[PDB]
């Protein structure tokens, strides 16, 4: 994803499918990253994705609080 | 603790004795609640390993304390902190970009 | 005015410390979940 939109919301619903520091690090370097096509994308995949993101990344940061 | 909270200086004593079960403990609690107890462990964690469970427990007072030990790491410190407002944004991207 | 509106918030805790104090109730947000 670094090294490439589509992709990157893909990516983004792998992780919250899946749901330390290398890994929020990235998760970072996503957040600072981050048209229609996408958002098809994403309401085929649901089937406000920014605002889902954020929340993923926040349950992500929590973990490795935890952690 | 809920008990005793429903003697501080005993309890920031049993804390201190208490500080990884311990943090363990905490994270527990904070899990499942998503005054005087929160103040007491704010100072306790006051007095990486400290921003991380400082962070954990105020879940601003993280922010505070990134910036505070800010004043690799750079990078990652920024990043945390853009996340967790998601002015301060733009601040730190121009920083990281000088 | 953000800061002005945290200050007012720790004066009502500090008067704190049942209907009109609910009245006078209705990072920030935080704050407002523990309170609740």
């Amino acid at each position: 994803l670094i090294e490439f939109h589509y992709l990157v919301l893909l990516v983004a619903k792998f992780l919250y499918p899946i749901f330390e520091d290398s890994v929020a690090t990235v998760i970072e370097v996503i957040e600072t990253k981050w048209s229609n096509l996408y958002e098809t994308i994403i309401e085929a995949d649901k089937s406000a994705t920014l605002l889902k993101n954020l929340r993923k990344k926040l349950n992500f940061k929590l973990c490795q609080a935890f952690m | 603790r809920l008990g005793h909270e429903c003697r501080t200086n005993f309890l920031q004593l049993l804390l201190q004795e208490d500080i990884d079960f311990f943090s363990t403990l905490l994270r527990l609690c904070n899990a499942h609640s998503d005054k005087i107890v929160d103040s007491i462990l704010s100072q306790n964690l006051r007095s990486c390993f400290k921003k991380l469970y400082c962070f954990r427990m105020l879940n601003a007072a993280a922010e505070v304390l990134y910036q505070y030990i800010l004043m690799i790491r750079k990078r990652k410190c920024y990043l945390m902190v853009i996340n967790v407002l998601s002015v301060t944004l733009t601040d730190l991207r121009d920083e990281l970009r000088g | 005015c953000c800061n002005v509106m945290s200050q007012e918030i720790v004066s009502k805790i500090l008067e704190k410390n049942k209907a009109k104090l609910l009245e006078l109730p209705l990072q920030d947000l935080m704050k407002c979940t523990y309170k609740i």
